């Protein structure tokens, strides 16, 4: 190594707080794209209804039923 | 616009547009008339065809026509002092 | 033919003479120098 | 007593009377504390607690604080009393008579103005809103958003990059 | 010159063991020429003293231009015996100042690009000693000195650092005998009071030069002509808290850009103020400029010319 | 009421000043750059204020790219500050 | 200055792009104030007492200009409440819109800063950044061409040529003459805006190019008429011929393409039954020509500015657009009279 | 109508306060802060009453650009106090 | 007059590319002369011998003014056609606005001397 081994141990000796400024902020950018866990957070965020629900008048339609518990609609059940 | 924004979106300027969550405008129903009236160039240069739908829309934001009306009621309510006045509540 | 007297008449000041503007002196040739005299110049402690 | 916004709006203009008048930058600096702090209350009364506290954090927690430095850098030590100063008191007395004389005409609700708009009652129609929303509402429950307005975030970032670089080149 | 973001930058592989050392104040006789030639061991480049033929020697092509074309009726022999009624007096000094401003601009450009020890023979900061001494006796008009001071205030302030080391030579009042000993018929028969006033004005001019945070060193006639004594003093004495010590990023580049072109530095030297002694006539100057165009020196371009070079047309 | 809470604090504070006075009977331009940096950073903090407030409802893929971007330029401004800052 | 000078210069280029490509009222508000933060460092540059005085006089006039413009934006919420740049919808907001844009431009009542700001600029590179800056308020005026009252635009256009035509007669400073030709040309700009918004964009094209040709030829350092005098004999005689083509073109002369604005501005106005105004335009334009009349005598004559010092080394400036643009500035009236359609 | 008769009046009073002078250049920049403060309140009332929700971010952006001018213009004021002794409108050189 | 059914981004519309472009036009040659003229005075400002016989960077000066001038003339041929097309279509649609008057031998006063 020409600068990988040379210009790393010098940074630990001369101001090692600057190592933390690039590494922790670096992991803040790279890790969100790599991890297959960000998909779950988007699912519940859209599922949480802040506004009141709206009923649509159905004329021959699928995947829609009554307000009572039935196998219809989205209704996220990701890890209970 | 002097130079148009083609193949890119950066608007979100006009009222009664895409809501942050689902929150409505105070004059949402009135612009549903106004934008639909003046989408063509017919009442843009002349501005005479949509005069009926503009006066009610100007009334929505300012409420000046109701302000003059409520003042007329309040003045006549003050006129009833030492006269034939009645208060139900 | 134009001479040195013609250049003095069209000299850089105010073009034509005026009663109101007479104290208005012409600016230096390039880059004006500030009045550097009378400043703070290092404060003292006792 | 019955009015909430209208009483505070008079004090708001009263602060600006000290800006039309020139009572030395120190006493004029006190204007931004009085009119600024009351200026929060005018915003707060209609709703939106976040936007009302923005003046507290930036204007009252930065802007005039930095303006407090420059008053000490130039034109410092002593502020001259505005009672002794000529025409400064004259601008102050004429400034208040443009507002206090008008308030007497605002009494009995309606008033004549330079503009076509009238004063009105300002008690029942003071809020101008019924129920509107419910949860995370009041227009400024979700006030600022990085979503949708993605372009505005970049350009604000550009100008704040300029500010740090440029002032360094000036001084 | 414009794009310095890459490898080429100010104070890069420079400004270490390389400094501008000005050898000035030779009173009247050519005494500074011996000291500058001796100071060639430490200093890399030593420029000769600027005269009447220097402006054509630099930037031109080897051989100097004739007396009629180069400097309008300007000669060093005329100043040897200075006389009244439409003479040189001041216009040779203005030409001498323009040549000394040109050689300093070249030397400073030679210092910034490739760091070398530059030795100068009488700089800009010694020129007003050469003028004011002539003014003490009846030679130059009062209004001409004020015209010179207007050029002095503008041209000098463009250069942020003056000098590093300034050498001071104070000889005996019997220096006229040394001038008579030297083989020069023109330099001889000069006024003894003029040379005495030149040494008197220099004593009051060396004090602000030393106070300007530049390392000033005084030398005697017995101390002169010493290659070992002068070089050891230059190495031992270090410049501290001077105007020469400046930022390489901002101050040095703006200095380099102004000194890169000769026309940009001499643009401030030409004053719009009309003077009868400084040559105002355009009718004879029109033919004189036409004679310069007729001359086979430059005439056509900055570099390439017909019947001189030109390998390709494009 | 909020005004009832505020005025009671200020009136008793001024009351202590009445006790304090009536009851007894017998230059440098370098510090300006600090105020400049402070005010310019406040607005970037003001733009970064709605972070634990707007992230609850809005899309995360659109926000994260913009949220970090403000802190990046907040550090890039400091990266320009490092090259000759001052003795203070 | 290294890359940072180019970055600052690029943000003025980017700043006007926000003004050009826009739909929102607060978006153009940012675009104006993006320039305010970016012109000031180039206004300073050489650490001068004149530069400090010019920048403070520039800021305090143009900061008040933006805040007057923001009032017009807020009244556009008071009435209608639509935030799309098309119409003001008010007889009150239109007054505070046009007068605020008049402050940023060199229009009649707010002209006093223009000559004193131009004097305090250190270099010719900074002198371009006022003539190019005038594109930004002109771009907004093209967008809001209707709903704006004739009584407070045309009066400001007529008076500006009057005060511009008398404002350079008692001046010898080369920067001051260019600053008052700016005030003179702005009267020809806003006069077209009611009588077809077209040709106002072409009037910019002619003006911006013709002004940029001046300062690029003023790279050979000259601040006064007497300093530009020593140029005929001491400096190159072919340079005086090419400046003559730009001096005479700025005034109303038909063989040169600086008559191409004065072609259509009168032509479009005369179509709409107005003759008494275009008469007043052309006669006052001769006073604008009169500055260049006395300024052509600095180059055509000898004038005796010889100077004992003669330059042997050839001049090497930037000269980026100093060759391509004066060829278009001298002759285009015979080349492209159909360019009205191509531009707008 | 009711409140807008005061906050518009406060804007016009500050508009006079800017252009009127008693030699102090600090007071003009102080009034520029007040001008942006008066523009802040006038924008706030128009957006908060007529529930826009989207436009609420706009005075926050306006607040940023309020401080952009009222610092970079303030930095130039310091440069006047570096060249000259004390900041005054009367102390000028330009013609 | 003003733009109606036209949008920005890419200067010619491409949808209305029906009219034939300018081929070896006298208008192209005059801009070509200006391209040559710009390649003459560049050797005058920057001191170079002989404007006619000098350095051959003039080929760039000729081509650039021809290239930009060709698309500029293409914009001219487009915009003049559209302005004419909207004018003709306005008469064809309304008809009542444009009135026709034909066949008249009306009496007029005769001037003396």
């Amino acid at each position: 190594a020409e600068r990988v081994a040379a210009f790393l141990k010098n940074v630990w000796a001369k101001e090692p707080v600057l190592v933390a400024s690039f590494a922790i902020a670096g992991l803040a950018v790279i890790l969100p794209t790599l991890s297959p866990y960000t998909k779950y957070s988007l699912m519940i965020n859209x599922x949480x209804x802040x506004x009141x629900x709206x009923x649509x008048x159905x004329x021959x339609x699928x995947x829609x039923x009554x307000x009572x518990x039935x196998x219809x609609x989205x209704x996220x059940x990701x890890x209970x | 616009q002097k130079r148009l924004g083609v193949d890119l979106d950066r608007w979100m300027t006009i009222q009664s547009a895409e809501q942050p969550h689902g929150i409505p405008s105070r004059c949402h129903a009135f612009e549903k008339e106004w934008i639909e009236c003046a989408h063509g160039i017919g009442s843009i240069r002349a501005e005479k065809e949509c005069k009926i739908e503009f006066e009610d829309f100007r009334e929505c934001l300012l409420r000046q026509k109701t302000m003059k009306r409520l003042h007329a009621i309040r003045r006549q309510r003050e006129k009833l002092i030492k006269e034939g006045k009645y208060t139900p509540p | 033919q134009p001479d040195v007297e013609w250049a003095e008449q069209y000299g850089g000041a105010v073009m034509y003479p005026t009663k109101e503007t007479a104290h208005w002196k012409p600016p230096p040739w390039n880059d004006v120098d500030p009045p550097k005299d009378t400043l703070v110049s290092n404060l003292t402690l006792n | 007593m019955l009015y909430i916004v209208f009483i505070l709006s008079v004090i708001f203009v009263m602060g600006f009377v000290g800006f039309s008048s020139k009572p030395s930058p120190i006493y004029g600096g006190l204007g931004l504390i009085v009119s600024g702090g009351v200026g929060c209350g005018i915003v707060l009364n209609f709703g939106g607690s976040f936007l009302g506290l923005m003046v507290f954090l930036i204007y009252l927690g930065g802007m005039m604080v930095v303006f407090g430095y420059t008053t000490a850098m130039a034109t410092e030590q002593y502020p001259e009393i505005w009672l002794s100063n000529k025409a400064v008191l004259g601008a102050f007395v004429t400034g208040l008579l443009m507002e206090f004389f008008m308030v007497y005409y605002v009494l009995k609700d309606k008033e004549v103005e330079v503009v076509f708009e009238f004063n009105g009652l300002g008690d029942w129609v003071i809020y101008d809103t019924g129920d509107s929303g419910f949860f995370s509402e009041e227009a400024m429950g979700i006030a600022a958003l990085y979503s949708y307005g993605t372009w505005l975030v970049i350009v604000t970032g550009w100008s704040l990059l300029i500010g740090v670089v440029v002032i360094m080149e000036i001084t | 010159p414009l794009a310095y973001i890459l490898g080429e930058k100010a104070t890069k592989k420079m400004t270490e063991k390389s400094k501008l050392i000005t050898v000035d104040g030779n009173i009247c006789s050519g005494k500074s020429k011996l000291a500058k030639e001796i100071a060639e061991k430490l200093g890399l480049k030593h420029f000769p003293e600027a005269g009447i033929h220097y402006v054509d020697s630099t930037t031109g092509d080897g051989k100097p231009l004739p007396v009629q074309f180069s400097g309008n009726c300007s000669l060093e022999k005329f100043y040897d015996d200075p006389k009244s009624n439409d003479g040189n007096s001041y216009r040779l000094q203005a030409w001498l100042y323009a040549s000394r401003l040109l050689q300093y601009a070249d030397a400073l450009e030679h210092l910034l690009s490739t760091g070398q020890g530059v030795v100068l023979e009488r700089s800009i900061y010694s020129d007003f000693v050469f003028l004011e001494a002539m003014y003490r006796q009846g030679f130059i008009r009062k209004q001409c000195v004020d015209h010179y001071n207007q050029v002095k205030k503008v041209t000098i302030c463009e250069y942020l650092p003056p000098h590093v080391v300034v050498y001071v030579d104070v000889p005996v009042p019997e220096v006229q005998s040394r001038i008579q000993k030297k083989g020069n018929p023109h330099e001889m028969k000069i006024t003894s009071a003029y040379l005495q006033d030149i040494e008197n004005a220099y004593k009051g001019t060396f004090l602000p030069e030393m106070s300007e945070k530049c390392e000033v060193l005084q030398y005697s006639a017995w101390e002169a002509q010493d290659a070992e004594k002068v070089v050891e003093d230059i190495e031992y004495l270090k410049y501290d808290k001077g105007p020469w010590l400046d930022q390489n990023d901002r101050n040095l580049h703006k200095l380099r850009m102004l000194v890169q072109d000769k026309l940009e530095v001499l643009n401030y030297t030409s004053i719009p103020v009309f003077l009868p002694e400084v040559t105002v006539g355009a009718h004879q100057s029109d033919q004189v400029f036409q004679e310069f165009t007729e001359l086979p020196g430059r005439k056509y371009r900055a570099g390439y010319n017909e019947d001189v070079g030109d390998k390709w047309i494009w | 009421n909020l005004m009832l809470a505020l005025l009671t604090n200020f009136t008793l504070a001024t009351l202590l000043v009445i006790i304090a006075f009536w009851l007894p009977q017998l230059f440098s331009m370098k510090f300006f750059l600090v105020a400049i940096t402070f005010l310019l950073f406040d607005l970037e903090i003001a733009l970064l204020l709605p972070l634990p407030w707007a992230s609850q409802t809005a899309n995360l893929n659109t926000m994260l790219t913009m949220a970090l971007f403000l802190i990046i330029l907040l550090a890039v401004s400091l990266a320009y500050e490092w090259t000759q800052k001052g003795l203070e | 200055n290294p890359i940072i000078f180019i970055i600052i210069l690029l943000t003025i280029m980017l700043g006007t792009i926000i003004v050009m490509i826009s739909s929102h009222w607060l978006l153009v508000w940012i675009g104006f104030e993006m320039n305010m933060l970016a012109i000031i460092p180039i206004m300073m540059k050489n650490h001068n007492p004149r530069a400090t005085e010019a920048s403070t006089k520039y800021f305090l006039t143009q900061s008040t200009a933006s805040m007057l413009l923001m009032m017009a934006v807020i009244i556009n919420l008071m009435f209608s409440g639509q935030w799309t740049v098309m119409k003001l919808f008010n007889p009150m907001a239109s007054m505070l819109m046009t007068m605020a844009l008049a402050m940023k431009l060199g229009m009649a009542p707010f002209h006093f800063w223009v000559p004193e700001v131009t004097q305090g600029i250190p270099l010719s590179s900074g002198l371009i950044l006022l003539t190019w800056q005038k594109l930004a308020p002109m771009s907004v005026l093209y967008q809001i061409f209707p709903s704006i009252n004739l009584n407070l635009i045309l009066t400001l256009s007529v008076l500006s040529i009057l005060i511009g035509g008398w404002g350079g007669l008692n001046q010898t400073q080369l920067r001051k003459i260019m600053a008052y030709s700016s005030i003179a040309h702005m009267g020809w700009m806003t006069a077209v805006l009611p009588y077809n918004p077209t040709m106002t964009l072409l009037n910019l094209i002619i003006y911006i190019i013709m002004t940029s040709t001046m300062f690029t030829m003023f790279m050979a350092n000259s601040t006064t008429t007497t300093l530009s005098l020593s140029h005929t004999w001491n400096k190159t005689p072919i340079m005086t011929v090419l400046i003559l083509a730009t001096l005479l073109s700025m005034g109303g002369l038909p063989p040169l393409s600086g008559f191409m604005p004065k072609w259509m501005i009168i032509q479009e106005m005369t179509k709409n039954n107005s003759i008494i105004l275009p008469t007043f335009m052309a006669i006052t334009a001769l006073l604008n020509l009169y500055f260049y009349m006395r300024l052509t005598y600095s180059t055509t004559l000898t004038m005796f500015p010889s100077t004992n010092n003669m330059k042997m080394k050839w001049q090497f400036p930037l000269m980026k657009k100093m060759t391509f643009l004066p060829t278009m500035v001298v002759l285009s009236t015979m080349m492209l009279p159909l360019t009205p359609m191509l531009s707008v | 109508s009711m409140v807008y008769m005061n906050i518009m009046m406060a804007f016009t009073v500050s508009l006079v306060g800017l252009l009127m002078y008693r030699s102090h250049l600090m007071s003009s920049l102080l009034c520029l802060e007040g001008m942006m403060l008066s523009l802040f309140v006038m924008a706030a009332l128009t957006i908060l009453n007529s529930h826009f929700t989207l436009a609420s971010m706009m005075p926050i952006i306006l607040l940023v650009f309020a401080a952009c001018e009222a610092a970079l213009g303030l930095s130039l004021l310091v440069m006047v106090s570096n060249t000259y002794g004390t900041d005054y409108v009367q102390n000028l050189n330009l013609l | 007059g003003r733009q109606g059914r036209a949008t920005f981004q890419f200067l010619p519309d491409e949808a209305r590319s029906l009219p034939p472009p300018k081929l070896t036009d006298p208008r192209l040659a005059f801009v070509g002369f200006l391209g040559y003229c710009s390649g003459l005075i560049d050797n005058a400002i920057r001191r170079r011998p002989v404007l006619l016989a000098g350095l051959h960077r003039q080929l760039l000066y000729i081509t650039s003014f021809v290239f930009v001038g060709y698309y500029l003339l293409k914009r001219q041929d487009y915009m003049y056609a559209v302005r004419d097309h909207d004018m003709f279509s306005y008469i064809k649609s309304h008809x009542x606005x444009x009135x026709x008057x034909x066949x008249x031998x009306x009496x007029x006063x005769x001037x003396x001397x």
